């Protein structure tokens, strides 16, 4: 539906939507920008990520509320409405995954871009895994795992330990271990190792880069504090 | 607290 | 689109959507319930009001952000996106007004219900007036005025001065005077008189009714503090 | 502060 709008206007409108806290509009503007076929810049990748994280984050928060009510209840209304929210959540994850496969990831050659898009791929499969049941489920979990693993492998080869995308990738992969893969020891190991290697590289950073890195290091510390 | 992701 | 769902299930789903902070779903469930053709109970009127107030409140907050950016700017993007938000806001106000005219207000005979729906009619015309320009504008403003006035006339004849719907009606009509009608003296007079007459009737109330009334009296005091 | 409505 955004086919007739200039790319630069879609980007501009995404930034306006962010200021207005209109995250569904923001995501639609950014989907239209991706669909122009050109690679995204660093700033544009961030707008894409912020938009969908806010949209799916509202759906997930609602799903958790409804699932909690459903589990305490265990007529069809609670289950039906939880299913409705779940289906819409699945649709947004499928949209993001579709953008990544057609054709963001295949054109992303630089480490910063490729790691960012593989992290996103792991995050949206993880969101699908949060609601999945059975073994359909196992392949979804392994898809999240595989995307995170490839991103980790590139990030370790190509980025400093303080790089914010590397740090956020590790943070999210460690959550994946803790709550999706039933591997809390792996989650704790990964968060600790990541925190420690970033600490030892802070000395190389400017004041601004230090601020960016320590912000995500604090989220790693928050998780280790909760989990140990 | 709920665990952090980013 | 809610035609196939039982009325009681729509109401139940509205309450679930409220818990999940899914206010667009909440409003759609409540629109479906109104469209069943039966009068709404006190609790159901409250769900209808909460749902649309949250939906339009998000649109208005966004419109104010975009209008501010547009006014500081004075390409077509800011104006276009402000217009898009404005049109969707107008559509939600027109939907609510349509529910009130087909046929909530004409079937509402009790004071509590009739005043509640006329307050809603004034509130959604006021929201249309916030974005309107010119004289098209004058008729919109006078529609808000007329609905509030009829609600005030009934409320004064039929409800105690502490009744929360009467208090909220006066609060909103006083905002209408202050910011839509350019009549800050009328706004201040109305908020003061309403506050004073409610104070003098508190003695008649239970602890629970007192809590309900004083909550809205505090909003009247907040406005008088801001305006004087 | 922004004025209150309800
Ligand atoms: C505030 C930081 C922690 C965030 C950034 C992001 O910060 C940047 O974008 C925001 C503005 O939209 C920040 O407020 C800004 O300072 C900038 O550094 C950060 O560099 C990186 C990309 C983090 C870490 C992993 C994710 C990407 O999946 C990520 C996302 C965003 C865009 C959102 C959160
Ligand atoms: C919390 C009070 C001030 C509110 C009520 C409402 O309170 C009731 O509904 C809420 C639950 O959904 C309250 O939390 C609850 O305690 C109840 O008294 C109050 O009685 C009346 C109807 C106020 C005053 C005018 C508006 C109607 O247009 C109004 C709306 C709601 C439903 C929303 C705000
Ligand atoms: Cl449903
Ligand atoms: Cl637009
Ligand atoms: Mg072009
Ligand atoms: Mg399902
Ligand atoms: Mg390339
Ligand atoms: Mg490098
Ligand atoms: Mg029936
Ligand atoms: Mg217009
Ligand atoms: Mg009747
Ligand atoms: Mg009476």
């Amino acid at each position: 539906a955004m086919g007739s709008m200039e790319r630069a206007s879609l980007i501009q409108k995404a930034k306006l939507a962010e200021q207005a806290e209109r995250y569904e509009d923001m995501a639609a503007f950014m989907k239209g920008a991706v669909e122009k076929g050109e690679e995204l810049s660093c700033e544009e990748r961030n707008l894409l990520s912020v938009a969908y994280k806010n949209v799916v984050g509202g759906q997930r928060a609602a799903w958790r509320v409804l699932s909690s009510i459903e589990q305490k209840s265990n007529g069809p209304e609670v289950r039906e409405y939880r299913e409705k929210v779940e289906t819409e959540l699945q649709g947004v994850c499928d949209t993001v995954l579709g953008l990544l496969d057609s054709h963001l990831i295949k054109e992303a050659g630089d480490a910063e871009s490729r790691v960012f898009y593989l992290k996103m791929k792991g995050d949206y499969y993880r969101y699908l895994a949060e609601v999945a049941t059975g073994d359909d489920k196992k392949r979804i979990i392994d898809s999240a795992r595989s995307a995170y693993q490839e991103a980790m492998d590139i990030s370790k080869k190509e980025m400093p330990p303080t790089n914010p995308i590397r740090l956020g990738l590790a943070l999210n992969f460690s959550v994946f271990h803790y709550e999706i893969a039933n591997s809390p020891e792996e989650a704790i190991s990964l968060a600790k190792t990541t925190f420690d290697e970033a600490m030892a590289d802070l000395h190389t950073l400017s004041e601004d880069s230090y601020k960016d890195s320590t912000l995500i290091m604090q989220l790693l510390r928050d998780n280790l504090t909760l989990w140990t | 607290k709920r665990r952090k992701s980013v």
